[PDB]
């Protein structure tokens, strides 16, 4: 991809100030005239198998467009250097949005935001793309509109010892299937992400919509790994402080220990409807 | 208290050479060699230039919002009040280049994990003395500043050719624990079964960690899962099944053929899964194994330097 292979007309794109680092390159603000987010990646892997998967996935994302999914625009690869360009999201991350004092969530607003997220995930799933990284920090809320970012991105194999370092916010969104497989020397690309793991991550963001915090208070990651992958921690949170029966029913469904008992996103739309 | 005078005359000696060094900053120091690195940051043998002293510098690398960074440094400065013959000599803590550095005593023989790998196994005669040292350090910490350690394992037990035992890297600062230290998981686990399920824990969790550490050093092998029958006379698992073992299976125990009841019972009491029934520190201090080893006569410095090769 030389960026002219995309349906977005491109003359020139300029880097602006950076706006956060992470495991997958550095994300800058930029100007396409429109604002954009530009993620800079570098491919250690070089074995042309990694770039083959990168090319496949970037042209798979071309086929996407939906008002609840961030617009994928371009990707160019001058190996080892690669760049992924999406539309820039004004407004605030849902993560920092539920955690605001001044914010007024309610039994209505929460269902509406949730239905937005479900529509977006349902599209992505229909076209066979798995998010693999749904969380509150990868959803943006600007006035009425809700947009999912940073999807599909965990499938790639760029630069990131035999220990592990796992942020707590991330692990709260991880289903038991995954955290059981975590262990030093195993890369993120080998983990069992899936449609069901995505609806589990939706379970955590819904809990965050109810309680405006993590479902597990910050603690040693080994503790979180056991509590998450045993299902115990999720059994105890459902016990500990409850919300409403119909609200909590969707939560118990999404967090279901056996992944196969987790609902589809289409079904979750209906469940969110039959509520106050 | 209950501070011997030999000890009190080497504590004063190091607090008053301590005020001779004054303050510091990065370029005052100069490298020597690779002590090692892990679960946060590298530590290197260093010589300080203003005041002819050799130290050990712990650098850990944390780009985060500066407000909590200065909160961390001010919480970490409490190490200046923490001074015992069983806690490594602390000198200073400062921020530089967004890399927090802690300057502490250099301990000639390194960590009992290092000691162990070269030694292969650690005898009982001597594990008695280290056990006394650990309970003393933990009681000093709980009574005087009201903190707990939260990470007791051989790589955090330090030994010198002068024959002392002291503990390093205890959890003094909460912010540093919540902001960095929590996110790491290694290949082994020393966490109590009540910490792993996320209930409220206490220094009891440290009692468990100490028990597991003593087993490892006594038999030379990380004790869970328990060695198999062929491996025991002679003397590949992911992290979650390790943790599920710790929580859902019996704890390790020392082999019955080799060590006394007093040692076997000491470790059995440290490793009870229910922290309520696990011995506390008051009870461990008066245990038979402790009364024995405290009144025994072992020359530690000699064993250490002939184990590893110092002078
Ligand atoms: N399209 C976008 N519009 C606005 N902000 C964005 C967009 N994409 C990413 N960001 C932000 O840019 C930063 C980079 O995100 P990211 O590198 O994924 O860090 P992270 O999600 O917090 N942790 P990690 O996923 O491991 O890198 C974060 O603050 C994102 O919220
Ligand atoms: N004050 C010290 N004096 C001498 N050696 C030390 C000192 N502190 C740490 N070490 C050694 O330096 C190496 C790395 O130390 P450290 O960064 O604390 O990781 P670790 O001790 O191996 N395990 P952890 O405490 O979980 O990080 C180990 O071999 C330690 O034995
Ligand atoms: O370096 C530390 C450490 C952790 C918490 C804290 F509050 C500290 F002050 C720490 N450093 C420290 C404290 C006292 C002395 I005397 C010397 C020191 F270097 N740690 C914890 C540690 O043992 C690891 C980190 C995380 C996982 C396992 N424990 C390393
Ligand atoms: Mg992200
Ligand atoms: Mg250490």
């Amino acid at each position: 991809v030389y960026l002219q292979e995309w349906d977005i007309p491109f003359e020139q794109v300029e880097l602006g100030e950076p706006i956060g680092q992470g495991r997958w390159g550095r994300v800058h603000r930029g100007r396409w005239h429109g604002e954009v987010a530009i993620r800079l990646l570098e491919m250690d892997g070089h074995n042309q198998d990694h770039l083959k998967l990168f090319k496949k996935e970037v042209m798979n994302y071309r086929q996407t467009r939906h008002e609840n999914v961030v617009l994928f625009m371009g990707a160019c690869m001058n190996p080892p250097h690669l760049a992924i360009i999406t539309s820039f999201c004004k407004g605030r991350t849902l993560h920092s949005f539920v955690r605001d004092p001044k914010t007024s969530l309610d039994i209505n607003k929460t269902r509406q935001i949730a239905q937005e997220i479900i529509k977006g995930m349902g599209y992505l799933h229909a076209k066979g793309i798995v998010h693999k990284d749904l969380k509150s920090k990868n959803v943006f809320y600007d006035n009425g509109k809700v947009v999912i970012t940073d999807f599909g991105l965990f499938g790639i194999s760029g630069v990131v010892e035999n220990q592990l370092k796992l942020s707590h916010d991330w692990l709260c969104y991880l289903a038991p299937e995954i955290v059981r497989e975590m262990t030093p020397g195993k890369d993120e690309d080998q983990l069992p992400f899936s449609k069901a793991a995505d609806v589990y991550a939706f379970g955590t963001v819904w809990y965050e919509l109810q309680a405006r915090d993590w479902p597990l208070k910050n603690q040693a990651a080994e503790a979180s790994i056991w509590q998450i992958g045993s299902g115990e921690g999720m059994k105890r949170v459902l016990t500990s402080v409850s919300l409403g029966k119909e609200v909590s029913e969707i939560l118990s469904a999404c967090w279901a220990f056996d992944l196969q008992e987790r609902p589809s996103f289409s079904l979750l739309m209906d469940m969110l409807e039959k509520l106050p | 208290l209950e501070l011997d005078e030999q000890q009190r005359k080497r504590l004063e000696a190091f607090l008053t050479q301590k005020q001779k060094v004054g303050e510091l900053k990065d370029d005052d120091f100069e490298k020597i060699s690779e002590l090692g690195a892990g679960n946060g940051g590298v530590v290197f043998k260093v010589s300080h230039k203003p005041s002819g002293l050799v130290m050990a510098r712990k650098l850990i690398h944390l780009e985060i919002k500066p407000a909590i960074r200065n909160q961390i440094i001010r919480e970490l400065q409490v190490l200046h009040e923490c001074n015992s013959p069983y806690i490594v000599g602390f000198y200073g803590a400062f921020y530089s280049d967004g890399e927090i550095s802690i300057c502490m005593e250099h301990m000639d023989g390194g960590s009992l994990d290092q000691v162990l790998k070269k030694a292969g196994r650690i005898p009982e005669q001597i594990l008695g003395k280290v056990s006394i040292a650990v309970i003393k350090g933990l009681t000093y910490l709980r009574e005087k500043h009201k903190i707990m350690h939260r990470d007791v394992k051989p790589s955090n037990i330090l030994v010198n050719s002068r024959g002392e035992i002291k503990l390093c890297d205890f959890g003094v600062s909460g912010q540093l624990i919540d902001s960095m230290a929590n996110s790491f998981v290694g290949t082994r686990s020393y966490m109590s079964p009540e910490r792993l399920q996320g209930t409220h824990y206490s220094v009891q969790s440290d009692i468990w960690s100490m028990g597991l550490s003593l087993v490892e050093m006594a038999v030379g092998r990380y004790p869970i899962p328990p060695p198999d029958a062929k491996e025991l006379e002679l003397m590949p698992m992911a992290i979650f099944e390790l943790l599920d073992y710790i929580v859902n299976e019996p704890p390790p125990k020392l082999p019955s053929a080799v060590f006394s009841l007093e040692f076997q019972d000491f470790v059995n009491k440290c490793l009870i899964k229910n922290p309520a029934e696990r011995a506390d520190l008051k009870q461990l201090m008066v245990h038979a194994f402790i009364k024995r080893s405290d009144a025994e006569e072992v020359d530690f410095a000699g064993w250490l330097c002939s184990t590893i090769g110092l002078n």
